[PDB]
């Protein structure tokens, strides 16, 4: 799997790709990695599947009882500081690689990734999975500060492009969501959306 | 395998109003035979008759358990057991170990309290139910007594000629496997009676 | 390692037992005895690891001499047998598993003489006769060879020396002497040891 | 990590009668829980009056059957006449302990008339010990098909039964009914079955359908 | 398997079941575990069928080339010692084989126990197999020097009936050789059923 | 090696050779057996008494094994290969066998020696 | 085992195959892999058979007090999450793949849930080991809003070409449809494959077989 | 190749009126990466032959180098007789059985497929040394998810079309394509017939990817 | 390590980076990974430094021999080949990736593959060792057909630096070697030359 | 494991074994002979694996035995340990070791009675006394405790019953019979078994 957030000015873009695997077998190839956590917060799952899955509707059970009792929309923070408790607490027993990103009126925009092993870190870009490794080298090459909306979907949807192309583990179809104040724009790119990149041809 | 360590054959068959449980004799400890008298047929009921196959201990066992858990039923509800309830309370006995099984293959033959309709099952390890209207078979012999049974067998058999088809079967499957022999007990069920035989069997 | 033998008669059950309790190689005792009396009718061998044969056999013991005071009579062979089996197979499967061999003779008013059988794994068998160790392999076939529902007990006491003089001839470990006795309508009846110098 | 075995499944049986042999066998390859191929057969003609059924590694049937072949050839050129059955068998024990330390794993069957005429089959272990018998069935199945086998043709724990000599159509009937329970009941088994009836005028094949999975 | 082979005042009795089995599965009922290595001496089978065969196949053809170089039959000792030096070869490499070579010579009636470890050793009595420990006391009561050719016969039958009545791998029909100074005779094949009807 | 047709066919069919080789023995120290019911005698010339020799290092009758001798005429160095193959095979012989070996075998295994020594390249 | 299942326009359709195996021996025909959740939701089940009845059976009682408690009809997601919790929390020991189906207020749903407690909806699924060859037939003919005959032939189809391709399954095919309306549960829907006629007799006559005892116990009917 | 390297997925064969045809994907895969993305895993032995590659493509650049020379001496023989794809078949079948004997195996499994005599061959080939013929093939996870699909075509239909069969070795590679993790969109097709063997060059799947706009 | 080679119109620009790591410790930060096999032929090194200097001096060795004999500049397949049969034949004992890149009269600039387990593979552009992993996005994107020497080269030097920024195994300096009918124009990155790309803000 | 000791004197070497074979659990054979003969004055005493133990054994016998025939005189007991040792040794790093523990034992003209201890990686000890198996543990200690260096035949005989008789008490393993052999000037002299 590949999953990639990127932060904009007023908001957030996280993508991911649809292919889910057992060996060799793609068992899924229609899978949703990009859960609502909150209204204006969303998880770019990565890793086993039930692992993801479990502490995703965990924390959206714990981030919803908090938001209502403190009568306010919760804190990207605060969500990645309960999944950060929740995977270095069972670090051993857990296989997950979460991105938490949304929106906050707090802090705007804001990518907070979980890798293995229970830290939390903010980043102005973040991609995990396996097939981030292809794609580190294109993402920081690309990325510059202060992109557009729409500017950071696109490099959001080359990149994953790229990863999923060289990548067999990832693959399908583009997932990709803008968060921000007004509210979330999901999309999918399939097929000749999805970008490509010319071969070597010989 | 564990289950290969005592050696047994368990089997049941279904003919016309009647069913025929039968079962090897022999107890033994991976290769030398203790004693030809083990019981590995027990009964459950008036006409319900449970069959272990397996670890001796673990067939020792559950059949008691089982008795335990059959007697405060049938004194707490004032009816006996249908053979379906009996399967069904064999099975949550056994998947109550799922982890750290009882080693034993059960069958349970019988005929229904009212109806006696005729009622043949087995369950495996971890208590799977498999209820089947022609026959079934447990024990390290499983193989050899599935071939026998699948040739032999005839639907609508009457007494006489299911106790023939189930003791031919016994014989000749546990003739060719090593652990299983010194004897074999026939029990048929009919509505009227219980007849139970012990035929003549290599001793080998 | 350590042998066990039991043959049941019309009106007895004859029972012995080897006297050796062993280190690796060095044979720390010459006189150990393997024969419990659970009750005044009833004898429990017992063969296995070492310390789960004595911890198990007191155990037995205590329960069945604790169930005479408090009923006032005796359990019956087969309750004995059935009991010491019941607590034999709860502790396999817990993480204290007493790896013992046990032979369980006795004698019963109504029911006569009784010979019990049980394995490490816990099952249970009534037979004729029997043998626990690496010596019931040799010595079983003589018993099979010569023995007779009807045996009289000068014949069973005569069948036995000939099982363990056939020890003394083939088998590798060195079991000089036995202990024997005998279960009948009076009670257990000590017997002078078989002893091949 | 490698492992030079794979189990790819089939059964093979051969009867023997006074003046005949059968050798008869399924055409299911299968590797692992998959079909490789529904028709290949697993019976071959050695000669004329002999015919050799393999099952297991596949592999190493193939290869066997073409030394076996070639060692053939090679005797007849040697000594100008035919292999006999039996010879048929004890080189084939030879063959097959040759690789003692790393074993065929192939059971072989061989079904032929004999030198006098009567019908003969030769069981072989993987390691090469073969002996002769009136029938045998090898392979997956082989223990679902002979205890049937030794009842009806042993005529094995029946009592006040007259012992008929089997006969050839009594014979085809019984494989063809044993290999019909046979795929009942094993996975291995039953995408066609093919009879070669081996007698004095010469081998003679039969097909008939089994059960598809 | 179970096997035997005794020596008294007429010669060398040798006895074996006929059941052959892989697991628990019982391949063949009707082996014949004595083998019959030439005219003159003949040995048993234990442990692995195939090694057993093919050894003493081996044993066979070069006790033949002897018997036409030398122009004397060989000597069960120098037999047993062929057999002994050809398996040392392929100590370690997992042969299973137990062998009771048996015959007449210059010496005597003449018994040897050959193993795939390496053990060579003459005795009055041996018995190899999964029943060997059952069948060895039962022999040992019975067995005399001083033994009628009868009486020698219902020992070593009922012997290897007894052993199939315990072992689990041992069954089948009880064959039965006596060897005489003239060479080997097949004396008996009794099954196991009908010696239960006769013993019992 | 040297691999080469020491010995050779001729015309009329002589091995040259084997005829001159035995020429070589006609030179030698004579010898005499003479066999008998409970005794067995061997008796060789001595070619001449130096007066310096030491007579225990020049016998020519040798064992080859407790149960066998023999005496030779020819090359003596030859004569001793022969004698010490022999004596090897005797007790290879015995190890394989458990048995002595007898004078048959020990000479047809000289006598093989000695034949493969007239077929055999560059021997 | 090949147990599968399609979305179609009004409702879903569920298919499995009917054969039980205990190691390469067929234990079992006639087998039933489709299992009673609710009225309305209807599972098969795959991997460890007494695993699937048994969670089946106790989530089936776990619904029935849910929808007798809350008056209305069960819906599939809750079926769903109660399946993935119990299986996230036995990390898979307990071995189960099931393919879950039924018809709510919400309207046709199927999901498939591994042992380890991961959940996908999907318009069709598979499980077991003739799940590769089902999905090919499915990934080859599946179109969306297809009728209720399309559907059954279209899971008729794949489950018969995992019968035939993959030796774990075999025997009779399975069907069932759930609509809103209705469900129709239908044991042997098909029966691709059936036993030869037995050539020969071996019918054993009395006294083939010897007894040595016998003992008859009179049974009180009454 | 104890350890399988740069590795190839599934190869189909399917045999039709007049010849065979066999595809593969233009992929080579190291351990999950798709890191040569346009070899060719399909082989030219001879006029009549074919021959398909799946696993370690080190081994199968090996067995071509060594079947073509074989076939160049054939040529230099020019005799008049020329392997045919039953005799090729056998020789792999004997080289695949004899490495693995030695336990230094070719980590190949392979389709040979030819049409000659007036007669379509289609043989596989495993790393162990199994061998046969049937009317259509297919290797790795081919064998799972295509081989149901031709198997289901032929059994209705024994004899095929051409046209028939590429249309249905395209199917089974779209079906590939989406199933199947270490495959690669680009695929090459050869077809054996009466005029010889011609390889065409990448062509595409042309999936369809409805499935995500529900969920 | 890393290693990349890719080809333009009449030669090759190759480039490698120049550390060799001894578990985690920098045995040598100035490495030269670009052998030179003839005078218009070179192999990019990767993996066992010990194995791919024994098997580059036997094929300069095999090489050098074959073109004295021939009397005519070898052939890059000739020296990929005899890469290929050493590391075919004794692929169990040496793991080597080598990147085989050269000039010749008829076939111009050619880049050869040989990765483990010998197979050879001619490639527009190569990239190998562990650092390839991260650039295989950056070379999928940026790679463009008719690129020159200096495009080249910037690419060749803008990988590598990507790839030792975000691997640890590969680090130090870019060695760059454009071999053409002219020759060899070796030429290394120091510091502040090799090309730099912004760390995320935050 | 098999017993073997050895006890020297003034003017002789005794030598004992046990006298039994087992394949598992049971003996096979109660009369089996551990002592080689590979000259007049010397005796090879030989326990250790099954078939190792007789195949070295005979191979050294045949080379000793050809040594006395090609030389014409016998190897001292001295020699022959060493030779025998350079074989054992020669083999313990080679593809068919022998896992054989010998004791040795012979009478010299000039050197005297001679008893040696080898193990099966090939040391050579020579000892006034030395014993081999699990039961020479039980043994050695009466030994230490009542040899001398000027110790009487007999005496020897009884000192050698005193540790078969501990051996009957203690050891675990049945050895009911013992060989007993002598060597001095006169040669091997063969003594009736000590028997229980």
């Amino acid at each position: 799997t590949t999953i990639m957030a990127v932060q904009f000015d007023g908001g957030v873009v996280l993508g991911a790709d649809s292919r889910t695997t057992t060996g060799s077998y793609i068992a899924n190839r229609v899978t949703d990695k990009l859960t609502p956590i909150h209204d204006r917060i969303f998880c770019c799952r990565s890793g086993s599947a039930a692992d993801t899955q479990a502490v995703a509707d965990a924390v959206t059970y714990q981030l919803g009882f908090h938001s209502i009792e403190l009568n306010e929309p919760p804190l990207v923070h605060t969500a990645a500081s309960l999944f950060k408790e929740m995977c270095y607490r069972y670090r051993e027993d857990l296989m997950a690689g979460i991105i938490i990103a949304g929106w906050d009126p707090q802090e705007g925009g804001q990518v907070y990734s979980v890798p293995m092993g229970g830290m939390m870190v903010r980043q102005s870009f973040a991609i995990g999975g396996s097939g981030s490794s292809y794609i580190y080298g294109y993402v920081d090459a690309t990325y510059r500060e202060g992109m557009t909306k729409e500017e950071c979907l696109q490099f959001t949807a080359n990149a994953l492009a790229l990863a999923m192309e060289r990548d067999g583990s990832s693959g399908g179809v583009i997932r990709l969501a803008a968060i921000a104040e007004s509210g979330v724009e999901r999309q999918v790119l399939l097929g000749d959306q999805i970008p490509k990149f010319a071969v070597a041809t010989l | 395998s564990i289950m290969s360590y005592n050696g047994g054959a368990v089997m049941a068959m279904k003919g016309k109003n009647c069913v025929a449980i039968a079962a090897d004799r022999r107890f033994g400890i991976q290769a030398q035979m203790v004693t030809t008298d083990f019981q590995k047929i027990f009964p459950m009921g008036d006409r319900l008759y449970i069959g272990l196959a397996g670890l001796a201990t673990d067939v020792q066992t559950v059949a008691q358990r089982l008795k335990f858990r059959l007697n405060l039923y049938e004194l707490k509800e004032g009816r006996q057991i249908k053979p379906y309830t009996l399967m069904s309370m064999v099975a949550n006995l056994l998947y109550e170990k799922r982890f750290g099984p009882y080693y034993t293959e059960p069958v349970i033959a019988g005929l229904d309290p009212k109806t006696f309709k005729p009622f043949i099952c087995s369950l495996d390890l971890i208590g799977c139910p498999m209820v089947t209207d022609d026959f079934v078979v447990s024990g390290t012999c499983a193989e050899q007594m599935y071939g026998m049974c699948e040739s032999l067998w005839e639907p609508n058999m009457d007494p006489d000629h299911l106790f023939e088809t189930i003791s031919q079967a016994m014989l000749n499957a546990v003739d060719r496997d090593a652990v299983s022999g010194m004897g074999v007990i026939v029990h048929i069920i009919e509505k009227d009676k219980i007849t139970t035989r012990t035929l003549k069997a290599r001793m080998d | 390692m350590e042998y066990l033998i039991g043959i049941q008669g019309p009106d007895y059950v004859l029972v012995a037992s080897d006297r050796v309790a062993a280190s690796n190689i060095v044979q720390m005792k010459d006189d150990h005895d393997k024969m419990f009396k659970m009750s005044e009718k009833i004898l429990l061998l017992c063969v296995g690891e070492a310390g789960d044969t004595v911890q198990f056999a007191e155990y037995i013991q205590k329960n069945v001499q604790l169930y005479k005071m408090r009923n006032g009579y005796e359990l019956s062979p087969t309750a004995a047998a059935n009991f010491t089996r019941r607590n034999l197979a709860d502790c396999l499967r817990s993480r204290t598993p007493y790896h013992v061999n046990l032979l369980l003779a006795g004698y019963d008013e109504h029911e006569g003489p009784a010979l019990y059988y049980m394995d490490y794994l816990a099952a249970l068998a009534k037979a004729p006769f029997a043998a626990h160790g690496y010596g019931a392999f040799l010595t079983l076939s003589i018993l099979d060879r010569y023995y007779t529902p009807t045996i009289s007990r000068e014949r069973a006491v005569e069948l036995l020396r000939k099982c363990l003089e056939e020890l003394q001839k083939r088998f590798i470990l060195n079991l000089p002497t036995f202990s024997v006795r005998i279960i009948d309508k009076n009670g257990i009846h000590d017997l002078d040891n078989i002893s091949f110098p | 990590r490698f492992s030079p075995y794979v189990f790819n499944g089939g059964t093979i049986l051969a009867i023997a009668g006074e003046d005949f042999a059968i050798v008869a066998s399924d055409t299911r390859l299968s590797e692992g829980f998959s079909i490789h191929t529904r028709d290949s057969p697993k019976c071959y003609k050695l000669t004329d009056k002999t015919v050799i059924g393999c099952s297991g590694f596949h592999g190493d049937c193939l290869t066997l059957t073409k030394i076996i072949e070639a060692r053939l050839k090679m005797y007849k050129h040697s000594n100008n006449k035919a292999m006999t059955t039996g010879a048929i068998a004890a080189m084939l024990s030879t063959i097959l302990y040759s690789r003692r330390f790393f074993p065929y794993y192939v059971y072989n069957i061989i079904g032929g008339l004999d030198e006098e005429g009567k019908g003969a089959v030769y069981s072989f272990d993987p390691v090469g010990s073969y002996q002769r018998d009136s029938f045998k069935a090898g392979g997956s199945a082989s223990a679902m098909l002979q205890p049937l086998l030794d009842n009806q043709v042993g005529f094995k724990n029946m009592q006040n039964v007259e012992h008929v000599p089997l006969s050839l159509d009594r014979a085809m009937r019984l494989v063809k009914d044993v290999f019909i329970s046979a795929a009942e009941r094993d996975v291995y088994t039953g995408d066609a079955l093919r009879i070669c009836i081996v007698t004095k005028e010469g081998i003679r094949e039969e097909t008939v359908s089994l059960r598809k999975d | 398997t179970t096997t035997l082979a005794f020596k008294f005042r007429h010669g060398v009795i040798v006895a074996a079941d006929s059941r052959a089995t892989a697991g628990a599965y019982i391949a063949s009922q009707t082996v014949k575990k004595v083998i019959e290595i030439n005219p003159y001496l003949l040995g048993t089978m234990a442990g692995g069928a195939a090694d057993c065969s093919f050894w003493e196949r081996l044993l066979a053809r070069q006790c033949r080339i002897y018997e036409l170089r030398n122009k004397e039959r060989i000597s069960v000792a120098a037999a047993s010692k062929l057999l002994a030096n050809m398996v040392y070869q392929y100590k370690g490499m997992g042969l299973s084989m137990g062998t009771m070579i048996c015959g007449w010579d210059k010496r005597g009636p003449g018994l040897y126990y050959v193993d795939s470890e390496g053990n060579r050793i003459s005795g009055a009595t041996f018995s190899v197999g999964s029943g060997s420990v059952y069948a060895y006391g039962v022999m040992d009561r019975g067995y005399s020097y001083d033994l009628e050719v009868e009486q020698a016969y219902d020992l070593a039958r009922r012997a290897i009936y007894q052993a199939t009545y315990r072992d689990a791998y041992s069954g089948g029909a009880v064959n039965l050789y006596h060897v005489r100074e003239d060479g080997w005779i097949r004396v008996s094949s009794d099954n196991v059923a009908d010696l239960h009807e006769k013993y019992s | 090696s040297y691999d080469r047709a020491i010995t050779v066919f001729s015309p009329d069919g002589h091995l040259f050779q084997v005829e001159y080789a035995q020429e070589a023995v006609k030179k030698g120290s004579t010898a005499v057996g003479v066999r008998g019911r409970d005794i067995v005698v061997l008796g060789v010339e001595k070619k001449s008494v130096a007066k310096l020799q030491d007579e225990r290092t020049v016998r020519k009758i040798c064992a080859l094994d407790d149960n066998v001798c023999m005496a030779f005429a020819g090359l003596t160095a030859d004569a001793r290969i022969v004698i010490n193959r022999a004596r090897v095979e005797c007790q290879s012989h015995r190890l394989t066998v458990e048995d002595p070996v007898t004078v048959e075998y020990i000479t047809r295994y000289i006598a093989s020696l000695k034949q493969r020594y007239t077929q055999s390249n560059g021997r | 085992t090949t147990i599968a299942g399609v979305v179609y326009k009004d409702g879903i359709v569920l298919g499995a195959d009917t054969r039980a195996t205990e190691g390469m021996v067929v234990a079992d025909k006639n087998c039933s892999k489709i299992h009673f959740i609710s009225p309305n939701i209807y599972c098969c089940g795959a991997g460890t058979a007494a695993d699937t009845d048994m969670t089946t059976q106790l989530i089936s009682s776990n619904l029935e007090l849910h929808s007798l408690s809350t008056g209305r009809l069960p819906r599939v997601v809750t079926a769903n999450r109660m399946l993935k919790q119990m299986l996230f929390r036995y990390q898979g020991y307990i071995g189960a793949a099931l393919v879950l189906g039924g018809v709510d207020v919400t309207g046709p749903h199927l999901y498939s849930i591994y042992p380890h407690g991961s959940t996908d909806k999907l318009p069709y699924v598979t499980m077991g080991s003739g799940s590769l060859a089902a999905m090919a037939v499915f990934e080859d003919k599946f179109r969306p809003d297809m009728e209720e005959e399309e559907a059954k032939n279209l899971v008729s189809e794949a489950i018969a070409a995992g019968i035939f391709n993959d030796l774990g399954s075999g025997s009779n095919i399975d069907l069932c449809v759930i609509s809103k309306n209705k469900l129709d549960f239908l044991r042997p829907y098909t029966v691709p494959n059936k036993k030869g006629t037995r050539l020969g007799r071996y019918r054993c006559e009395k006294g083939t077989t010897a007894v040595l005892t016998e003992k008859i116990t009179p049974l009180e009917i009454e | 190749t104890q350890n399988p390297m740069v590795t190839g997925t599934s190869v189909l064969g399917v045999k039709f009126e007049g010849g065979v045809v066999i595809a593969a994907d233009m992929l080579g895969s190291y351990g999950s990466l798709a890191r040569f993305r346009n070899i060719s895993r399909i082989m030219r032995v001879n006029n009549s032959t074919m021959l398909g590659a799946s696993g370690d493509y080190a081994d199968f650049q090996y067995l071509k180098q060594v079947l073509g020379q074989m076939v160049i001496d054939e040529e230099l023989l020019g005799d008049g007789h020329s392997y045919s794809p039953r005799a090729i078949h056998s020789w792999l079948t004997r080289a695949m059985y004899s490495r693995r004997s030695k336990m230094n195996p070719l980590w190949n499994t392979m389709v040979i497929g030819g049409y000659a005599d007036g007669e379509s061959f289609l043989g596989y080939v495993d790393m162990l040394g199994v061998a046969y013929e049937a009317p259509s093939l297919a290797t790795g996870y081919g064998a799972y998810l295509a081989q149901p699909l031709l198997r289901e075509v032929l059994e209705k239909q024994p004899v095929l079309s051409q046209t028939e069969a590429r249309d249905l070795v395209e199917r089974c590679m779209r079906v590939l394509y989406y199933r199947d993790a270490r495959s690669y969109n680009r695929f090459q097709i050869a077809t054996v017939t009466e005029k010889g063997v011609e390889i065409e060059g990448p062509l595409s799947t042309e999936t369809n990817w409805d499935i995500a706009h529900m969920i």
